């Protein structure tokens, strides 16, 4: 058989032809081939359950194998997967840096990735810069902002703000940012934005051992547990390096920390494969952390 | 061999 497949990257669509024996990888080094993206680490194949949930696609087994919603074509997004822990530092290739900046800010104005309103103006003002470079008033007069989308929903909610009035506080910004090249905004953006509460963490609703609603993040310096109605805030906070081992079988999940008086932590996800995946993640995040300290 | 074979492209420059 030849299968459609799309692969979606922040700013590419791939249409590919493939076999029932074509392989994650195979799917996957295409893509960053034809696209010029060496630091693959970060990345992944993101597609949609039979049932609907957002998983990454297992490279080392075949596609048809996986269990991708069956529809034709068959749907990919290409995205991050995992984090750097400094943007300035990891992030070396201008694509892999302009990847990470769209993901990231489609993530900020759709309300998925938390912003106070004083980040999010400055954040629009390099975002700006990146697209339009210099303040220039021979090109860009009263209302040339009118047509991007540049503040989260939540913000524009809250506060009494005009258009006018938010797209004259973030031309301010945009006007300070003179002589700023259009990498060095896009860095800038990332840099902000990492620090971020919600940015780069995985969140997966759990239940207590009691069976109350908390979430779980698992980012690139640990797990976290959060009480149901603040994902900002940690409850408890589980490092790597304070975990003595972590465990999963069906749909339990145990966290046992590096100080035997201190108690386990007990949390259950609502199927095996949400416990899969969570481990998953857990064990990428893990070695990438590990291998920045060689 | 089975390698995927590309059958079109869009690229978005912003």
């Amino acid at each position: 058989k030849t299968i459609s497949v799309r692969v979606t990257t922040m700013d590419a669509e791939l249409e590919f032809a493939i076999q029932p024996n074509t392989t994650g990888k195979q799917l996957f080094d295409q893509v960053v081939k034809t696209i010029g993206l060496r630091e693959v680490w970060f990345f992944g194949l993101q597609y949609q359950d039979t049932k609907g949930f957002s998983t990454w696609l297992k490279l080392n087994k075949k596609v048809t194998a996986q269990d991708v919603r069956k529809e034709s074509p068959l749907l990919f997004k290409f995205r991050a997967k995992f984090y750097p822990e400094d943007v300035s530092e990891e992030l070396i290739q201008d694509i892999t840096q302009r990847l990470f900046f769209l993901q990231v800010k489609e993530g900020i104005l759709n309300d998925d990735i938390y912003c106070p309103p004083e980040t999010a103006v400055l954040l629009a003002s390099y975002a700006v810069q990146s697209k339009y470079g210099d303040f220039n008033k021979e090109v860009h007069k009263s209302g040339y902002l009118a047509g991007d989308k540049l503040l989260p929903q939540r913000v524009l909610e809250q506060h009494k703000l005009n258009k006018d009035q938010w797209e004259e506080r973030i031309q301010v910004w945009h006007e300070e940012h003179r002589g700023m090249l259009r990498e060095d905004a896009v860095l800038e953006y990332l840099k902000i934005a990492q620090d971020l509460e919600m940015y780069g963490v995985n969140y997966f609703s759990i239940k207590n051992k009691k069976g109350s609603e908390l979430w779980l993040g698992v980012d690139a310096l640990g797990l976290n547990i959060y009480e149901q109605n603040d994902r900002l805030t940690p409850k408890i906070g589980f490092p790597w390096s304070e975990i003595r081992n972590i465990s999963f079988n069906d749909k339990k999940f145990v966290i046992k920390p590096i100080d035997k008086k201190a108690p386990d932590f007990v949390f259950y996800a609502p199927r095996l494969r949400i416990n899969k995946r969570i481990l998953a993640l857990c064990m990428g995040n893990h070695e990438l952390y590990m291998r920045r300290r060689k | 061999d089975s390698e995927p074979v590309l059958k079109g492209v869009k690229l978005h420059y912003t």
